[PDB]
């Protein structure tokens, strides 16, 4: 079958140099005149920057002169002025050209610091430029006489050399010279010489540059490009519609600067033609040629040179080198607690305007409207019927909600529209956590999933209820926020004595019946008969009932708790954490739907009982310690004691300072732990006896304790004194703020407080941008990484143990191994007993079985060790997602990894967020420790010059290794003792490169993850090891070959490519010629630099250099990646489109 | 910044030597700036603007 | 409405293939070549297709079989028509 | 604010409010990452092709929307086409290979 | 030491180096160096501290 | 005692960072250009960046930078190269003008006399005037007038 010619769905893309004829191919005419339009009848002047003949008609299917105006005549070229009558859109398509009188250098190739003409000719830049401006001659193919080929001469020198040799010697100057140079150049011969010369002389300096240049040359050859094309003969002109002359109000016009530039180029070129026909002296024509070069250079890229300015406007004209979406909206948002988790309140008018086409279609579908026009007129009139029609089109049609600072994927969530009277969008409270959306006037945006696939994608993926879990860690993101948790807290709780204390009831029904009638208090100690279930039978619910000692409120709350959950979960005090673990267990036990509806009911009851609770905040609710004033007085004794000591000279200045600052710092803690006790347990009440005491029912304490809002620090600042403040210098004042917010703050105290406020605001505002930037670098380094294969089937993995830092368990084993697959079957303390067989996803039950037994460690498969090339297999990755099931095939994990790492990054403050940055960047620390290069006994050699050399002595092996260690740095290593490779030869931080090379891949992959996780966990942030492990996988992607037999020696190349080539070379081919390598750690920003697709790279990298460097190589972008397919505007090679791209990829490169 | 003469330091970061540095700057209401500045070699310099 | 696609995901495990297949079915119904396999509650073709996935009476295998059958349903019609095109000889 | 189908920019065809009828909301890179994190390709394609930058795709879609047929015949976004022309206007030859 | 790093010798030489520093690329002139340098900080027109 | 550009380089490397102002003055007196810096910040930035995070490769980012240091004279800006190129041509003397003009006269009169010595150059004019009086042409398109 004949392949194809006319437009199909294309694959890949190719970029290369353009031939003069190739350029003329695109051009449908030459633009010979600087003129644009006629100035009276605004029609385009023929063959000018704007032309109907060359480019296209000014109006659809209408000839310029107006001969053929009919839609019938089409392929007709008019006789008066040749214009094919066709849509005016082809004036946005057809290109043009200009035939340049003299050759002109292409400024991108001339100066883009790989000066391409230069390093292709092995000729320095200044020589090339000196030639181009006619400031000197350059030899070309000098033959056998006196002179080198690339050698440059001057006026006198050229004259003399010419007088000596008339022929068999050649020299030119200007653009023509460079062109002749390039054209004359034979790549083949140069290669043949370079190979021999490479082989003969042995020096690093020589053959390094030699091999680099031969590689460049052969690359350029295989490219298909020819050197001549670097020098411009024909200059293509951009279609007129892309540089519009379009009019405006008041008769004035407006136009692109490209018209000014192109006009300049055309004028100077024409003047050059004339000056050639007029036979001007050289001094003139040279100047005109230089001016033409300037004009063209300014036209292409005006960035370089002196930056020519547009007419009458100082601002430099924008040169060639130099998204809004329909069906959308936005507004201020409100609460709407009545909403179910799967829906959101959508304003009437908004939904009307948004679904307008749907409404038209449905309206004339049922027959309510004669035609579409009538439908428009109907909804424009807002006739009463259309509303009901809208209710039809809204029902099963989801909408997308989005907030401004989008970080993690939950930043956009799909809901089901519920028509609302008002202009505000009602957003479900439980989602307010995911969005990071307060109600202080934050606005949200709505989108409409037009296509069927978009509706189903919205419902099965982006839906609210389908994502109940943070992608960062398995913990529920639907956790009740504030009012609700204060509700369940006030509900589930007990005081010492209350109505119905001690009585007994048949069940929750009459418990609530007792409460609502005012007979029994919400919180009272009571024994009630409850029936709790358990699914502990195989796939089956077991029922049991008993007398539980609980409170009225907890009994009432139990009515909500579904099925197999134990009563024990609602028998606590019900804080935010317990109220979260409740939902979590509910999810890992009953499944999704029960968890959803449970969460809803929890919110409703929370708000209800919080409302009933009558919880408020008064000024007497914040209790200042009675002993505060006394503590103040005592520390104030300390300060004058130390003062009197400084006056007697017993203590120094700095010592006095530290002492006073310490005594105040202690005073703060004293007052704090006074007010805390007083605000905590001080309620003293009586049940049938004298007295007794319990946790206070005081409001603000309830808020802070439940987890609704407020915290011990802030409560500390309300009641007790607040801190010691520090100057902008960062020195901390030794006279702290003794007054608190409840008390009045005098002038000073406030003024000293202000700095802290502003530095606070500023720093937060800055860390916003920092977090964002980090997220950007992270998504750039990952992106295209997506689950591709299913199971790679490697036994390889990392050893998971609890962190055990200092004292007991800074993080457990169960957390680290949860949701992860086992590398190999692990064992009980006794063996021939396989509890967890081979590779099995370790879920809650499994991890609990591991917890039953005493197991201290589990080998776990990771994304960093996965044998799959160009991606990750689902088996290795893990489970975690919005769903508890194992990761789907085709889900893009790099994006969610980066998102999950960067989202909490706002909460981060060596240490802090810049520490995370430094870690991922692989940067060597300021004052690093040096590891032992090789095992064996060591000794200190030579003497002091800049360094004192350390000589290693391996037992069996040789000792060529001697490392020169600067001696002014105090050492560690024992000069009379043996040290293993990767031991401490000094203290201080260690470069991850060293950890990788000397210790191992798993060693460094552990170092990174543990360090960044130290940073996050120190700030109380949950991020699963997975994501960081994928970022690490991307960090170590490259490697440097050591041995040979296939590829070049020092080449940095993909571990995927390499391993693919050696595993392919271990069999067939040479028996094994397979080459060794060395894994290499690359910082995220550096690893991001490496991408196969040039369309992708042209995005985030420097555009000019990328396009050029790709163009000279004739690089063919096959797409295959996310970014490039986004740019080109087709289905992402992941997720829903993964099947497509799969299928197509298989159809391609095949029969 | 008020017109007049101004004496600054730029201690620390400059050339990471801890040797600090010292610079004077004459800022007119309207006109060219007259800058004087040292270097690690203790050689006084002057720059207009 | 269909609040949770968990069951539909349970049937066909990929969950993206869920969206793809359910899209195909929803298309079979939306521009009518066909009719629902489950009672329509006024649920749009989207939700109807999802329900059809839940009840296990719709999936890639089934749809492909049906379509491949229809190819021959139409092929049996044109059997005289296209064999009448012996003019190519 | 709300918009279904409004006016469009001349230079690059993109939604632009000219009547005080507002232009569509801007879909950013981070939002594209959000759609990328979800397995939703079609939502993204229709987001940056048919709903916005495709001069043919928008009308060809609208007719289907009113016809009662939810589909998309995406074609190529006008921005990347403009970029094809801008790159090709230089000495750079950019081609679309195969079939 | 500063004088030791001074490439110039007399008044005119210093004026040439200053003029070349301010407006490089173009040939210096005696009247140009004098005019410039006197017009910088010493002119009632081009300079005021008020 | 001399070679300039090494020092801003060798220092910029040892400090690990240099202010955007640090390179400007430390640059040799050779390259003063404004748009010069634009790509050299990228050059130093891929090998040890300070734009006030890079590639550890270095190597060729120095050899080419030195190639940019040798490329630091001719400031391009064709106004300059022109003004200088024409500035070479010597001024004319009042008599020299007469010399040159006389040479012109000799030349043009030579070619005119060479034309007059061609028989076909005569016959053509005759036939053309035969076309003029035949209303196949006009007097203005043949002669601009004789001497007169
Ligand atoms: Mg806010
Ligand atoms: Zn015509
Ligand atoms: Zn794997």
């Amino acid at each position: 079958l004949k392949a194809q010619t006319k437009t199909e769905e294309f694959d890949a893309i190719k970029i290369a140099l353009a031939s003069p004829d190739m350029i003329r191919s695109w051009s449908f005419g030459e633009v010979k005149k600087p003129e644009t339009i006629n100035y009276r009848t605004f029609k385009p002047e023929r063959d000018g920057l704007f032309c109907a003949r060359i480019f296209g008609p000014v109006k659809d299917y209408e000839c310029l002169c107006g001969k053929y105006k009919r839609l019938k005549h089409r392929g007709v070229i008019c006789e008066k002025c040749g214009v094919e009558v066709t849509q005016t859109k082809v004036r946005r398509e057809r290109m043009g050209h200009i035939e340049l009188a003299s050759p002109t250098a292409h400024i991108w190739f001339l100066k883009s610091l790989p000066s391409r003409i230069g390093l292709l000719l092995d000729m320095p830049l200044r020589d090339i430029e000196r030639v181009l401006y006619f400031e000197s001659y350059v030899v070309i193919e000098g033959g056998m006489t006196n002179l080198e080929r690339q050698q440059i001469l001057t006026e006198e020198q050229y004259l003399d050399a010419l007088e000596e040799f008339g022929d068999e010697f050649d020299a030119k100057m200007g653009a023509e010279a460079i062109q002749a140079l390039l054209k004359s150049m034979d790549l083949e011969q140069e290669c043949e010489q370079l190979r021999e010369e490479l082989n003969e002389t042995n020096s690093e300096t020589k053959r390094k540059k030699l091999t680099k240049r031969i590689k460049l040359l052969e690359a350029f050859v295989q490219s298909g490009n020819k050197p001549e094309w670097m020098i411009l003969t024909v200059l293509p002109v951009l279609p007129p519609d892309l540089r519009p002359l379009v009019p405006l109000d008041g008769g004035r016009f407006a136009t692109s600067d490209l018209n000014d530039l192109y006009r300049r180029v055309i004028n100077r070129n024409n003047r050059l033609k004339r000056l050639l026909d007029l036979a001007a002296p050289d001094i003139i024509v040279r100047n005109e040629k230089r001016m033409l070069q300037e004009a063209v250079d300014a036209l292409l890229d005006n960035g370089r040179r002196g930056r020519a300015i547009t007419g009458s406007n100082k601002r430099p004209l924008k040169s060639l080198a130099d998204k809004r979406v329909d069906y959308s909206g936005r507004s201020v948002i409100t609460v709407g607690p009545y909403l179910r988790l799967h829906q959101c309140g959508l304003p009437k008018k908004m939904a009307l305007e948004l679904f307008k086409p749907f409404i038209y279609g449905k309206l004339e579908l049922r027959g309510l409207a004669t035609t579409i026009k009538a439908a428009k007129k109907m909804v424009e009139r807002e006739e009463a019927v259309v509303w009901d029609i809208l209710d039809e089109v809204i029902r099963e049609h989801p909408v997308l909600l989005n907030r401004a600072p989008t970080l993690h994927r939950l930043g956009i969530q799909a809901f089901e529209p519920v028509l609302i009277e008002g202009k505000a969008i009602q957003l479900h409270p439980l989602v307010c956590a995911a969005y990071n959306a307060d109600f202080d006037g934050d606005q949200m945006a709505v989108h409409v999933p037009l296509t069927l696939e978009a509706q189903l994608e919205a419902r099965a993926l982006m839906m609210s209820t389908n994502n109940i879990l943070s992608p960062a860690n398995g913990e529920p993101i639907i956790v009740p926020s504030q009012d609700v948790v204060l509700g369940l807290y006030y509900m589930t709780r007990d005081c010492v004595n209350a109505k119905g204390e001690g009585m007994v009831l048949t069940g929750p029904k009459e418990a609530e019946r007792l409460y609502r009638s005012g007979l029994a208090s919400l919180h009272a100690r009571v024994k009630v008969r409850i029936t709790e279930y358990e699914k502990d039978a195989n796939g089956e619910l077991v029922a049991k009932t008993s007398l539980k000692d609980t409170t009225v409120g907890r009994a009432i709350l139990w009515m909500i708790v579904p099925k197999g959950l134990p009563y024990s979960i609602v028998n606590q005090a019900l804080g935010k954490k317990a109220i979260s673990k409740m939902l979590n267990t509910c999810y890992r036990i009953l499944g999704l739907k029960p968890t959803v509806i449970f969460a809803d009911q929890i919110m409703y009851t929370g708000f209800a009982y919080a409302a009933r609770s009558g919880a408020s905040v008064g000024i007497d609710d914040m209790v200042i310690p009675e002993k505060k004033h006394e503590i103040i007085s005592e520390a104030e004794a300390e300060v004058a004691e130390i003062q009197e000591q400084f006056q007697s000279g017993l203590v120094t200045a700095g010592e006095r300072y530290n002492k006073v600052i310490d005594i105040w710092a202690a005073a703060n803690d004293r007052v704090s732990k006074a007010m805390m006790d007083n605000l905590q347990t001080e309620t003293v009440i009586n049940r049938d006896g004298q007295e007794e005491k319990q946790v206070s029912f005081n409001s603000i304490y309830m808020m802070a304790d439940s987890g609704a809002r407020g915290s011990a620090a802030q409560i500390r600042q309300l009641a007790g004194m607040r801190g010691l403040m520090a100057k902008p210098d960062g020195s901390i004042i030794e006279t702290p703020i003794t007054a608190n917010f409840r008390e009045g703050l005098n002038v000073l105290q406030y003024f000293i407080s202000t700095h802290g406020a502003r530095k606070g605001l500023a720093d937060t505002a800055l860390k916003t941008a920092n977090s964002g930037y980090l997220t950007r670098r992270l998504v750039d380094v990952a992106q295209d990484l997506v689950v591709t294969e299913d199971d790679c089937g490697t036994h390889e993995g990392i050893m998971m143990t609890p962190v055990i830092e200092g004292g007991d368990v800074k993080e457990p084993l169960r957390d680290r191994v949860l949701g992860r697959v086992t590398a190999e079957d692990v064992l009980k303390p006794g063996t021939a007993d396989i509890l967890v067989p081979r590779n099995t996803l370790l879920h809650e039950q499994w991890c609990d079985l591991l917890e039953e037994n005493s197991v201290d460690a589990v080998k776990v498969r990771s994304v960093v060790s996965c044998d799959t090339d160009f991606g990750v297999c689902a088996h290795c990755y893990g489970r975690d997602l919005a769903r508890g099931h194992i990761i789907n095939k085709g889900e893009a994990i790099g994006v969610i990894a980066a998102q999950s790492i960067g989202e909490p990054g706002t909460q981060l403050t060596t240490g802090g967020l810049p520490r995370v940055a430094d870690l991922f960047e692989a940067r060597r620390p300021k004052e690093p420790a040096i590891l032992a290069e090789i095992s064996g006994i060591v000794s200190f050699g030579k003497e002091t010059k800049g360094k004192r050399r350390l000589v290693i002595t391996p037992v069996d092996g040789s000792d060529p290794y001697e490392e020169m260690i600067p001696k002014w740095r105090q050492l560690n290593v024992f000069e009379g003792e043996r040290v293993e490779r990767g031991d401490v030869i000094s203290d201080g931080p260690e470069a991850p490169h060293d950890i990788l090379r000397l210790r191992g891949v798993h060693a460094v992959t552990r170092y990174i993850v543990n360090e960044v996780q130290d940073v996050y966990r120190l700030q109380g942030v949950k991020i699963n090891d997975k994501h960081i492990e994928v970022i690490v996988r991307q960090m170590l992607r490259k490697a440097t070959i050591v041995n040979a037999g296939s590829s070049d020696f020092l080449e940095g190349e993909q571990v995927e490519y390499s391993r693919v080539k050696i595993a392919n070379r271990e069999l067939e081919a040479n028996g094994k010629v397979g080459a060794t390598y060395s894994r290499d750690l690359l910082g995220i920003t550096k690893a991001s630099l490496a991408t196969e697709s040039f369309i992708s790279a042209a995005s985030f990298q420097e555009t000019t250099r990328v396009l050029t460097e790709a163009a000279v190589a004739g690089k063919r972008d096959e797409l295959r990646g996310l970014k490039e397919n986004v740019i080109v505007g087709r289905l992402i090679p992941a997720g829903t489109g993964y099947a497509y791209h799969q299928d197509r990829m298989r159809r391609r490169a095949a029969g | 910044r008020s017109p007049g003469v101004f004496f600054d330091s730029d201690k620390g970061k400059t050339h990471s030597s801890g040797k600090v540095l010292y610079n004077a700057r004459i800022i007119p209401y309207r006109g060219s700036w007259l800058d004087f500045e040292f270097d690690p070699k203790d050689n006084l310099f002057v720059r207009i603007d | 409405a269909r609040v949770t696609v968990q069951d539909a995901v349970e049937k066909i495990g990929n969950r993206f293939d869920l969206v793809l297949v359910a899209a195909r079915r929803a298309r079979q119904m939306q521009v009518g070549g066909k009719d629902p396999l489950v009672p329509e509650e006024n649920d749009k073709t989207t939700v109807i297709a999802l329900r059809e996935i839940e009840e296990g009476l719709i999936n890639n295998q089934i749809l492909d079989v049906r379509e491949r059958q229809e190819q021959q349903e139409q092929e049996a019609a044109e059997l005289q028509a296209v064999t009448a095109i012996a003019e190519g000889r | 604010h709300a918009r279904s189908t409004g006016s469009y920019s001349l230079v690059t065809q993109q939604p632009l409010g000219g009547k005080a009828q507002f232009g569509g909301q801007r879909f950013g890179e981070m939002e594209v990452w959000a759609l990328e994190a979800y397995g939703a390709a079609y939502t993204l394609q229709e987001m940056l092709t048919v709903k916005s930058d495709d001069v043919n795709g928008r009308t060809k879609m609208y007719k289907n929307i009113v016809d009662g047929n939810h589909q998309m015949e995406p074609g190529m976004p006008e921005s990347f086409n403009v970029l094809l022309k801008e790159i090709r206007s230089l000495g750079i030859n950019i081609e679309l290979e195969d079939e | 030491e500063t004088l030791r790093v001074d490439p110039t010798n007399d008044r005119l030489s210093a004026l040439v180096e200053i003029y070349r520093m301010m407006r490089p690329g173009e040939p210096p002139t005696r009247e140009a160096a004098e005019s410039l340098f006197e017009n910088l900080f010493f002119s009632e027109d081009r300079y005021d501290l008020s | 005692p001399q070679s300039q550009l090494k020092l801003l380089v060798t220092r910029g490397k040892e400090q690990g960072y240099l202010t955007y102002a640090e390179v400007n003055d430390h640059l040799p007196e050779d390259i003063v250009d404004s748009d010069q810096i634009e790509d050299i910040i990228q050059m130093i930035n891929d090998m040890g960046i300070q734009v006030m995070n890079t590639a550890d490769e270095d190597a060729a980012e120095a050899a080419a930078q030195v190639l940019s240091s040798v490329e630091s004279g001719r400031t391009t800006d064709p106004v300059r190269m022109y003004m200088r190129e024409m500035g070479t041509v010597e001024l004319l003397t009042r008599e020299g003008e007469i010399d040159i003009a006389k040479r012109i006269e000799d030349g043009i009169n030579q070619v005119q006399c060479s034309v007059a010595e061609y028989p076909e150059a005569i016959t053509y004019l005759l036939e053309q005037y035969d076309r003029v009086e035949a209303e196949e042409a006009r007097l203005s398109d043949l002669i601009t007038g004789f001497v007169d």
